[PDB]
């Protein structure tokens, strides 16, 4: 099975728990409109790749992994999409005796073997649900959030170790109705570990610039420490860590 | 930084 990803990130901080070798898939069919990684979303471009390669990398930073008690992390645009390759990368990594991290937006259409496969070779899931309030969602992300709901109760419904990201955008996904629904939303559900919240920033503008695309996010400004605060203790009224 | 691709 060919692996066709955009690029990977030797050993990166802020991508799950310790230190992770990164990988970024190509393609993703979501459009969120704060999107870092724009040219992450075609299907076609970037390098074809066998998990004999990608362990090739992975194994020399050990070290690291161990070390920080991280491993290694799928992402990049949507990795769910190439689930075959990926469930086999990480039994690799299993057999590596390495922990492994899916970083999925879970808009998954067909629920195949192949999913359970993956899961079943997953420790951890960073799930993100990006606003329960559907309205806004499809014009936030360009589709309904019923699938990702789906994917959500799914895991829950096998009890996967699950970090819910919810990225707060000003104006999108800050209101405190969208916090009390994913407070509750998740509240249901007791494997997800925690919620990290994500402030928005403006970055990978120029992936839509250099592609003639025009970024609508720009002009907004990162969210302040007083609306991730409020955000925070909305949710943490459910009981979950909610660790920003 | 949490995600991005250079
Ligand atoms: C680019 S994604 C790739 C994996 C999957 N497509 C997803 O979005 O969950 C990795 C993380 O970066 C977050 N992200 C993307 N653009 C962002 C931005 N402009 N500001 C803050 N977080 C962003 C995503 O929400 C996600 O949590
Ligand atoms: S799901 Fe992730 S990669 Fe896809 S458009 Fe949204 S932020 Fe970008
Ligand atoms: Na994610």
């Amino acid at each position: 099975v060919i692996g066709r990803i955009h690029s990977f990130e030797s050993c990166g901080t802020v991508d799950g728990p310790g230190i992770r070798f990164i990988t970024f898939f190509q393609g993703c069919l979501m459009r969120c409109l704060y999107c870092h990684n724009r040219d992450t979303w075609d299907t076609h471009g970037g390098k074809e790749v066998t998990v004999e390669d990608l362990m090739k990398e992975v194994v020399t930073y050990r070290h690291f992994m161990n070390a920080s008690g991280g491993g290694v992390t799928a992402s990049g645009g949507e990795a769910i999409l190439q689930a075959e390759f990926v469930r086999d990368w990480f039994r690799a990594c299993k057999k590596e005796g390495i922990h492994t991290c899916l970083d999925t937006n879970g808009f998954v259409r067909r629920y195949d073997p192949v999913i359970d496969e993956l899961l079943e070779v997953t420790d951890l899931v960073m799930l993100d649900l990006k606003q329960m309030n559907d309205e806004i969602h499809q014009n936030l992300v360009g589709v309904s959030n019923h699938r990702t709901l789906e994917f959500a109760k799914y895991l829950a419904n096998k009890n996967v170790k699950v970090w819910i990201r919810y990225v707060v955008v000003p104006g999108w996904s800050d209101d405190d109705d969208s916090a009390h629904r994913l407070g509750e939303f998740t509240r249901d559900m007791g494997n997800v570990e925690k919620i990290e919240l994500l402030p928005y920033h403006e970055l990978g503008k120029h992936k839509w610039v250099a592609m003639g695309e025009e970024y609508k996010l720009d002009g907004v400004k990162p969210p302040k420490k007083e609306t991730m605060e409020r955000v925070k203790g909305i949710l943490e009224q459910y009981g979950h860590k909610v660790m920003f | 930084v949490s995600g991005y691709a250079v």
